[PDB]
């Protein structure tokens, strides 16, 4: 599902590193390097900045901005610097402060910022202007802005709480308040804040969690006192957060301990797992060290945009974790959780930075470094050409030959970021540059030859026709082959930051932070933006915070996935949303909480018909099984053995929806489609074909392979026979059922008739369970067994025995287990 | 009434915030008092201890806490406990809950001679 | 009648309903027990008697942990224009919130909505009703000041707290054993062990057990402070207590 | 032969069907079935040929409720959506009845609908009948009472002038920024701007309302408010 490309970067400098920081602006990330003498500035591709940094003034702290390229910078006289790279300016105040800095940390506005010195004196700073200044005791290790749930008016992003080795706590302000919370004492190792209660989480060298919780005027003792049972330094122990909830801690130890504070469950993470990988991996010729699994682990990390837990062993090994639980909130086990490969390096690992680039990772081991980035499988579809990014460089094509599909393997220069196609040209776009290339389909073989290559900056490239529209964060410009600007469009800042894009036939969406929906047309030579800005804001109130988001091929109806974030509280929300351009509003479908829908996938051609994936929620069905099974349920005797334990190896969580979507109506139900655990991710949707991504597991290689997996619909399997014409009717018939319009269904199917139709009819008719209409096929088979075995069963004042005799009658049997059991009738 | 109502509630709620710390057999027998039957057979269902249960029983009142009497029957022969829910049927004395019994209990014999 | 008789209450209430005596259903229905089928009633008879009875139904069983179920309560009583029953219901809530919580700002809030559904209605003792429950709020906003004043006041703590504890029938608004345990924890925080332990006099003699309200860490290391056992005190408070009893 | 299309050859059938039948009257139970059916069968086979009158009336006798779902849905299908309603509304399910009524010019008889349903999409459905009609007012309150408020303001601002209503309106809907400058544009019209001050010290859109209040001079109770936000 995921791969993860390693970088070694030169060095290149005598001294010895001691600091690394990585940029948070969502594209062209930066690294700053703090050396004893030097300071270095990095670029995506690893290359020194032909501009330096470094200054005859030590550096002795350093900060990035968390939305902008400005980096902050503190000295050990105590002055501060805030530079520009974008526009290379360089503000430095005199007077920072009279120590040297210790920490500086940013809010998440990014307006108000706090710095602190050995001496104890804790400055609060606008920008580059001082705003406040405190004088505490003993030196502050740390500071964090606080958001505490507030009054409006009194409610003010300067709020902040800092803690120290002295043990001391205050709530200050940019207006020079300072409550003085102080309390506990000693060596604080961290300090944490906590939302929904406003509470404060402390970890201490005293193997101590404390649970504070705090009041603007009330003052109350540790709600809860937590001990921790760890065998590793205390010194070393560090904590971070995960999701809602979750605290991961490390202290330089084997077990990786987890605390949900819901439930407050503690749970371990071991290596074994690794062990397992080592397993998997000692299948060949490589040469891997033994399984020594009991390693510590130097560092932890984890990235929200790629729900990725990166963790480093001190043998010279990096770990991964996926957070599969969908939503925001934590997970509640082990079981959530994934394990993906791990990749081996040289010595081991010193320092792991994070910085919010497609989840980049700056790792340091002695004087070496590296970068880490994450490759998303990512696949395109258009007529007779499948394209799939199976590693950094290497791209596999597929065409739809009837002879037979043709497969081709291209190798690039280097990593990919972005692929996209439109039936003519291929477009790809890296850090580097975009090129555009022309495929030659011939029975033979099949070429591609680069056409051209334009390097330009951007976030996503959408091709058509023969321009590129190239939008960022704020902005989208038409481009031509040659490379000429015929058009630009900006867009307000308030509307927040445009997250992500999707692009069908001749419309395209986009949304952004805020919940803004913004619809263009490219069919015009010039594209043009259709309609106006609108908010995912209904009447009542906020529907939700966007998750997916797809549009069908005419632009008329929108499926949105969103998440309501219920103010840590229930997750998500499993109830999608349905847009009507003409209308304006956001019907909204409820589907059983069973299961959370996770990416929604339309049809290239039909407007009504689409597809949902979905994942099915294990943690509540079991706890609601357990809750029931516990009630006059004692010594179930017979039918009873191993049901349930040796059918998850190939059945995974991952299941498939059909819905149509009227206006009248609304959404109805069509069909279920399970996913083997083979299959990794929906690729396409089609009228005759669903495509799929499935892992190769049989690979000897250290990457598994990735193939394309096509499969019918539960409407057309069987019929291999020449689909020219055929899909429009049993289109129309499937619609006509579904709305129960009997009567437009049989003028509809008339005009056609064919006994392979007239089973596929009476198979739609067995599973829509409508039993007359299903006689009426029956009769225009022709089958006379059939028939005198229904005149035969009407004699019954059950209509599941009836159906499940029909489907006797066309072979579905366990279909027709399924039914008996649900009628409770065994003797037949 | 009023005196050993507020001094009864008063310790039930002590009982309270100190089985919020845990005391569950000792802490039950000592806040008995009177007519503690709501929070006991809770303790009890909590700590599925049912011989409180058969000496609440024995020492109710006969003519005001019948239908307590016949829960805790019903609750016994939902635990299997034969012999109690015999002795609390004994002082029921209800045909309701000796055909009961006999029906849930799968024999006829005795199903003959209540009938009868 | 001969289902009501039997206890076949399920059969009755259906024959009623049929028959279209829905108040003889709903009385059935709630000696079932069951509340959804009389929710749903409720709502599609749209009688204002029935959605008196369903609110007083609902206001038997649990509400406090079902927000649904006061929502439905809320609702069944401005529907049925029921000012007085729903200014009762709030004051239920604020004194059970008072009882076992011990938020006086929510109990002040829920004594304003009841004084405004009060002021809503039309009773004879609508008026009585209205002053009684300003008497409670002003009691707990007087008590709320306070709770605000521990960053500000000492003097003004003094001040308000033995105005309080001095008025008749404190309890039935604020319970005078939180003024006292406040008070004697704010002694504590100024370290007074001397006042500490005569306020924890004070509020041993008006026989409310110190328990509830007073943390034990704190009655302990303040006793210590004095040098004095706290369980043969306490011993000798819970006799004292018993020997009171005793000719009342 | 209605799946053939020959809609006459229907009607002739079906009544030599129903005659024979009807000359045996032993057995009822089975004649009695035939002639439900034969009954829907003419009926549907005159609405689509266009006689209106009988097929809706055998449909009115006839008893079997599913039935006549059926030809209420293939009549309304076909182009007659009024007649169908009232079939739909003797069928025993009237949701859809109310909201053919809404959809035709029966508000008359829909009205009675809206007062016992709570259908609020159904209410916003009725609102904008009335607003295709023209009348402001009562689309007005039916726009307020189901959830649809933010056009209720721009409605005051174009006709109705209803400031103290408006007001009230706001205060018992949870007004946001979009509203908070409908107030502004309702206040716009008044001439003494104060109340324009309040309602968008309430917005949060701080910024031309601090220019516009002090183009007008009425720094004292904005500044009075906005001496707590920034400085």
């Amino acid at each position: 599902m995921s791969l993860f490309s390693e970088l070694p970067l030169d060095a290149g400098t005598d001294e010895q590193i001691t600091q690394i920081a990585v940029s948070n602006v969502s594209i062209n990330p930066s690294l700053a390097i703090i050396t004893p003498h030097k300071i270095l500035l990095f670029n995506e591709c690893g290359e020194k900045h032909d501009y330096e940094l470094s200054r005859n003034i030590r550096c002795t702290y350093v900060q990035w901005h968390p939305s902008q390229p400005i980096i902050a910078l503190g000295w050990e006289t105590g002055a501060i610097t805030l530079w520009s790279e974008e526009t290379k300016v360089a503000k430095e105040e005199p007077n920072g402060h009279k120590s040297e800095i210790c920490l500086i940390q940013f809010n998440p506005s990014g307006s108000r910022m706090v710095s602190a010195d050995i001496d104890g004196n804790v400055t609060v700073w606008r920008g580059i202007n001082i705003v406040s200044q405190y004088k505490k005791e003993q030196s502050i290790t740390h500071a964090i802005f606080c958001e505490l749930n507030i009054d409006s008016k009194l409610k003010s992003g300067n709020l902040f709480f800092f803690g120290g080795k002295s043990g001391v706590v205050c709530l200050a302000d940019d207006a020079n308040h300072c409550s003085d919370v102080c309390k506990v004492g000693g060596s604080i190792k961290s300090l944490l804040f906590y939302e929904k209660e406003n509470s404060v989480i402390i970890i201490t060298s005293t193997l101590l969690l404390v649970m504070f919780k705090i009041s603007t005027s009330v003052k109350t003792g540790p709600s809860k006192r937590v001990k921790l049972s760890i065998s590793g330094d205390p010194q070393k122990l560090q904590s971070i957060w995960i999701g809602s909830c979750l605290l991961a801690t490390c202290s330089h130890e084997n077990m990786l301990r987890m605390w949900h504070l819901d439930q407050d469950d503690n749970y371990v993470l071991t290596l074994h797992q690794l062990a397992q990988q080592t397993q998997t991996q000692q299948g060949a010729a490589t040469v891997i060290q033994s399984t020594n699994t009991n390693d510590q682990i130097t560092s932890i990390q984890y990235e929200k945009r790629g729900k990725v837990l990166v963790a480093g062993t001190r043998e010279g090994r990096i770990i991964f974790w996926k957070n599969l639980s969908i939503g925001s909130e934590s997970p509640l086990d082990v079981d959530e959780w994934k394990m993906l490969p791990y990749v081996s390096v040289r010595q081991g690992v010193n320092s792991i930075a994070v910085g919010q680039n497609n989840g980049l990772i700056a790792v340091q081991y002695g004087n070496q470094i590296s970068l880490v980035q994450e490759t998303v499988i990512n696949g395109k579809m258009t007529d007779q050409v499948r394209l799939l990014q199976s590693s950094a460089n290497t791209i596999k094509i597929y065409i739809n030959n009837d002879i037979s599909n043709q497969v081709l393997h291209f190798q690039s220069k280097g990593n990919i970021k972005g692929l996209d196609c439109n039936d003519q040209f291929m477009l790809l776009w890296t850090s580097k540059t975009i090129e555009i290339h022309e495929i030659i389909i011939n029975p033979k073989e099949s070429q591609t030859k680069l056409v051209a290559s334009i390097q330009e900056k951007c976030l996503r490239s959408v091709i058509h026709k023969e321009n590129i529209i190239l939008v960022n964060d704020m902005e989208l410009n038409v481009l031509n082959f040659k490379g000429i600007q015929k058009q630009n469009l900006k867009f307000s800042e308030s509307e927040g930051k445009i997250l992500n894009v999707n692009v069908l036939n001749n419309h395209l969406i986009m949304w952004t932070s805020n919940n803004y929906i913004r619809l263009f047309d490219i069919s015009r030579r010039e594209v043009k933006q259709i309609g106006v800005t609108r908010r995912f804001e209904n009447s009542q109130g906020q529907l939700g915070q966007i998750r997916y988001c797809a549009v069908n091929s005419d632009g008329s109806k929108i499926v949105i996935t969103a998440d309501q974030r219920g103010k840590s509280g229930p997750q998500a929300d499993n109830k999608f949303y349905i847009y009507d351009v003409q209308t304006d509003n956001f019907l909204l479908y409820e589907m059983p909480a069973k299961c959370i829908p996770l990416q929604p996938y339309c049809d290239r051609k039909d407007r009504k018909f689409f597809g949902i994936s979905c994942i099915i929620n294990k943690n509540i069905q079991q706890e609601k099984n357990a809750d029931e099974n516990n009630d006059e349920n004692e010594d179930n005797k017979s039918d009873k053995s191993r049901n349930e334990d040796d059918d998850e190896k190939d059945k995974s969580n991952l299941e498939f929806y059909t819905f149509f979507v009227t206006s009248e109506n609304g959404i109805r139900k069509q069909d279920q489609y399970q996913l083997e655990s083979s299959i990794e991710a929906v690729f396409a949707i089609d009228i005759p074909k669903l495509y799929f991504i499935k892992r190769n597991k049989k690979t000897n290689s250290s990457g598994q392979n990735y193939k394309i997996v096509e499969k019918y619909l539960n409407d057309f399997v069987g019929l291999e026979k020449i689909d020219n014409q055929i899909k429009e009717a049993i289109m129309n018939f499937s619609f006509y059922l579904t709305m129960d319009n009997l009567d437009e269904a049989y003028k509809s199917v008339k005009q056609i008739q064919n006994p392979s139709i007239w089973e596929k009819m009476a198979s739609m008719c067995v599973k829509t369970k409508r039993i007359d209409v299903a006689e009426i096929c029956l009769g225009n088979m022709r089958f006379a067994r059939g028939s005198k075995a229904i005149r035969e069963q009407k004699k019954e004042p059950e209509l599941d025995a009836q159906l499940a005799m029909v489907a006797i009658q066309l072979n579905m049997k366990d279909e027709a287990v399924k039914l008996y059991e649900q009628s409770k009738r065994y003797d037949l | 009434i009023n005196s050993d109502a507020s001094r009864k509630d008063l310790l039930i709620q002590r009982a309270e915030w100190e089985v919020k710390q845990g005391n569950w057999k000792k802490g039950g027998e000592l806040y008995i008092q009177a007519e503690v039957y709501k929070k006991a057979i809770e303790v009890y269902v909590t700590n599925n201890f049912s011989e409180g249960i058969v000496e609440v029983c024995r020492n109710a009142d006969a003519e005001t806490q019948r239908k307590e009497i016949e829960q805790c029957a019903a609750y016994f022969k939902k635990a299997k406990l034969h012999q109690y829910t015999k002795e609390a049927y004994l002082k029921l004395q209800d045909n309701k809950a000796l055909l009961q019994l006999n029906i849930d209990l799968e024999k006829w014999d005795e199903a003959m001679t209540l009938a009868k | 009648d001969t289902s009501i008789k039997q206890g076949d209450y399920r059969l009755s209430s259906k024959l009623y309903t049929k028959l279209g005596n829905q108040v003889e259903a709903m009385k059935c229905l709630i000696n079932l027990g069951a509340i959804d089928e009389v929710v749903n009633y409720a709502t599609m008879a749209r009688m204002p008697q029935l959605y008196i009875l369903a609110g007083n139904f609902l206001q038997t069983t649990d509400w406090h942990k079902n927000p649904q179920l006061m929502k439905h309560i809320i609702t069944f009583y401005n529907k049925a224009k029921a000012y007085d029953n729903l200014a009762g219901f709030f004051d239920a809530c604020s004194s059970v919130e008072i009882d076992e919580y011990r938020d006086y700002e929510k109990a002040a809030a829920a004594l304003n909505e009841a004084l405004k559904h009060a002021k809503k209605s039309t009773s004879e003792s609508r008026d009585f009703r209205i002053e009684q429950l300003e008497t409670k709020l002003n009691l707990v906003q007087k008590f709320v000041q306070a709770r605000a004043l521990f960053s500000s006041d000492p003097q003004q703590m003094k001040q308000i707290c033995e105005d309080l504890l001095a008025q008749p029938g404190i309890d039935q608004s604020v319970r005078s054993g939180d003024i006292y345990a406040q008070i004697i924890e704010y002694y504590y925080q100024v370290k007074n062990f001397s006042q500490a332990f005569d306020y924890i006099k004070k509020m041993q003699q008006k026989r409310i057990i110190l328990a509830p309200y007073l943390d034990q860490e704190m009655l302990q290391q303040i006793l210590e402070s004095q040098g004095v056992s706290l369980n043969s005190k306490n011993k000798n408070n819970d006799d004292e207590f018993i020997e009171e009893d005793v000719p009342e | 032969i209605e799946n053939q299309g020959n809609n006459q050859e229907a009607r002739k059938l079906y009544e030599r069907a129903v005659l024979n039948k009807d000359d045996r009257p032993s057995d009822r139970s089975k004649i009695d079935n035939h002639n439900q059916l034969c009954f829907a069968g003419i009926s549907r086979t005159s609405i689509k040929l266009g006689d209106i009158q009988r097929g809706v009336t055998i449909a009115k006798e006839l008893i079997d409720n599913n039935i006549v779902i059926e030809i209420a849905v293939v009549c309304e299908n076909m182009k007659q959506y009024l007649e169908a309603a009232e079939l739909y509304q003797k069928s025993g399910m009237l949701e859809k009845a109310a909201s053919l009524y809404i959809e035709s010019k029966d508000f008359k008889k829909a009205a009675p609908l809206i007062s016992m349903i709570k259908s609020p999409n159904l209410l916003k459905q009725y609102a904008k009948a009335k607003e295709s009609e023209g009348a402001y007012n009562e689309a007005e309150q039916t726009y307020e009472q189901a959830e649809s408020w933010e056009d209720v303001v721009r409605l005051n601002l174009d006709k109705l002038d209803n400031l103290r209503k408006a007001i009230a309106v706001l205060r018992t809907k949870c007004d946001t920024s979009t509203v908070c400058l409908m107030v502004a544009n309702v206040c716009e019209k008044q001439g003494n701007y104060g109340e324009l001050v309040e309602f968008l010290l309430k917005a949060g859109k701080k910024e031309e309302a601090f220019q516009k209040a002090q183009q007008y001079n009425v720094m004292d109770a904005y500044s009075d408010n906005m001496k707590d936000f920034t400085l």
